[PDB]
């Protein structure tokens, strides 16, 4: 009987370690997509923070350019319970520093037109980009 | 408690085989020190565990230098810094990998079987029957192998670093294009001698001390019978790799701490 | 027998001993929880600091945006014997230089009112105005 | 057998003496405490280096702030044979490039003054303080 | 005679072995100290370039405040060969930029005086001090 003990030991002992591995040393959210067309994505990976006054609410889970208009789309990761956002946005991407990140800071608001509010939810394309934001312009503006 | 005098028996059976490793050890390496006899006696016995025990070296040798110069590789990539490579499977080999694993191996091939030629030679009896022949064969038949032990291993281990790193320098350099004037060039700069190259020899030669001791020594006190000298060799290779890894901590505590 | 029973006495006494000092030479405050209206805290992780003039007070142990407004509602662990402390207050997102951790100074001055002064414990949601750095309007400051 | 036990016992006994004498090296001086009024200390963390420009002289930890004036009181670690140090001090906090330490680089001279020498040892304060290494002060400032 | 053959191909193999690896990793000079006193030290650590106009000649192995006049006692490491140096020497701390590693880049003249020519070698202390870059309190005042 010794051994019919023992090896239950062996069997759960390693059980606690199997959690011990992945919820304290490796521990998402079902959402919806966006499509967004851009006209300078140089320096954006995926997975960057894409932010609301730089709170970030969604990441990047697309880098491809659709290829027949030459317009960088991508199509962003914002969460399900997202439900009363006005069509009211502008898209531009920041840095946080010098060189932090490249992330995705885009601008929103409340500012209802007397034609309905559109909604922003499950895949609309919204029509803004920041095609300024180069490691080109503070060397022709600093010098020219 | 009833339970308790079973581990009273223990607690006095378990330091009196500490006590017969040291009696033993001390009557091998003490009087007459001849060398007329011993020298061509020992030369045989490095054909025994260092010429038998080099091919497993370098054929496992080439295997950890491709792998850490392959998933090092990839580490160093993504902080982006190709030169490090050279200065890290230099690194990594000649102070961590190079003496704990090479003493593993020594233990697994040349550690086991010197214990089985010990046991068998006295279940046959040709122990008993040398002290009717009045040779002392602690002295004749124990010290010849000892010294065949810590002589060897220190040229096993320089072996291992070297045969080691130029796999790294494969992987790296040739495969992962990356410029072979660039490696070395990093590598030149990177260790010293007095606490990097010196220190691989220190860690491995105080592991030959006790690798070569712990297997002779099983192999004195073994049950004679054909049971008991299997059970004595699988009870070798499980004290070695504690004593290896109980002693490469506190050898790792000194150089760096 | 005697001297059997004496070294099992003897071997299991210092197992119980080494074990409590192992426990001694390798290892918390009782606290409360006040809420607070952070505008942007992309790059401040959980357990930041929370400074109060830089001395370090508090840890940002929450991390996470209150699904009904998207003004971001984050629980502090303030210590209890901080007892005397006005409203006047603001919170500050600061680095500790360029890239550090994104930590929270926040400032409390003397500035008691006329109305009696209100106290800051126990739940207390304050209300900070920060809105925290993206440094590239003030790009285009200099950039005129 | 009567004598096994007794070099069981001397091979244990010079295995455990040399593993202590090991371990002894791998692992400290009495100083005195002064004390020290500042105005930040953020990103200065606990055995942070005290220097006298530019080596090293003690440890800066105490971590508490004095909760009746707000002022952050720091208690050094400055060493017993520092006896000759004249009042004529000021405490600065560097840190040795843009993230490295944020460590304490006080400055002391010889300036005797015309009514003796004042000494400094043993629980005095230095009411010279440093209060800034913010960017977001001055690079507030300029850039409004 | 097969055995004696198999080690003598070994230790052969060991000695090739060795001398690659040692002339891999292995790739010096009698000298003598100069001691200098200086004010300020800050980010300099030893083994640091000791260069006359630009190009290193020494090392600083030293280290270390002379604990009875608080003024800063570091010796160099200036080559053996090195007799016609005169004392007309001024010892200014370099940076390289604004952070290479705060070396030493002293300067010399040949400027003889009418008094014979005073040699500096074999533990003299040279009195030219910089009183070096107070960097930060530079930027900071200048910044305002």
């Amino acid at each position: 009987k010794k051994n019919e003990i023992w090896v239950g030991i062996f069997l759960l002992a390693a059980l606690l370690a199997a959690l011990f591995v992945c919820l304290k040393a490796a521990n998402t959210e079902p959402t919806y997509t966006l499509y967004a067309t851009f006209d300078n994505i140089g320096g954006l990976k995926a997975r960057s923070p894409v932010s609301i006054g730089g709170v970030v609410v969604g990441r990047v889970a697309d880098i491809t350019l659709d290829p027949k208009t030459y317009l960088p789309r991508v199509t962003l990761e914002i969460e399900q319970r997202y439900n009363h956002i006005p069509d009211t946005s502008s898209l531009s991407i920041r840095t946080s520093g010098l060189l932090g990140e490249q992330y995705l800071a885009l601008n929103v608001g409340f500012e209802d037109p007397e034609l309905g509010t559109a909604i922003l939810k499950d895949g609309d394309t919204i029509q803004d980009t920041k095609s300024a934001m180069v490691l080109e312009d503070l060397i022709g503006q600093f010098l020219y | 408690l009833n339970a308790l005098a079973s581990l009273g028996h223990k607690g006095i059976k378990t330091l009196r085989t500490f006590g017969r490793a040291g009696l033993m050890l001390f009557n091998a390496l003490v009087g007459k020190p001849e060398f007329r006899k011993h020298a061509p006696l020992l030369v045989r016995q490095l054909y025994n565990v260092g010429v038998l025990s080099m091919l497993i070296i370098v054929v496992s040798g080439v295997f950890i230098g491709m792998v850490l110069g392959l998933q090092g590789y990839l580490v160093l990539t993504t902080y982006s810094a190709e030169t490090s490579l050279g200065m890290l499977v230099a690194l990594s080999l000649l102070r961590e990998l190079g003496p704990v694993v090479a003493a593993l191996l020594f233990a697994g091939r040349a550690g086991s079987a010197l214990t089985a030629e010990i046991g068998l030679m006295r279940a046959t009896e040709q122990l008993s029957s040398m002290e009717m022949m009045a040779v002392d064969p602690l002295r004749r038949v124990i010290s010849p192998r000892f010294w065949a032990g810590v002589i060897s291993l220190p040229l096993l281990t320089v072996i291992f670093v070297a045969v080691g790193i130029w796999g790294g320098s494969l992987v790296g350099v040739s495969w992962k294009g990356i410029d072979s004037g660039f490696f070395w060039s990093a590598m030149q700069n990177a260790v010293d001698w007095r606490m990097d190259l010196v220190n691989c020899l220190i860690k491995s030669v105080v592991f030959a001390i006790t690798v070569t001791w712990i297997s002779l020594f099983n192999g004195y006190d073994a049950i004679p019978t054909s049971a008991g000298i299997s059970r004595a060799t699988t009870r070798t290779v499980v004290h070695s790799s504690l004593a290896v890894l109980g002693l490469d901590f506190v050898l790792t505590a000194l150089m760096f701490g």
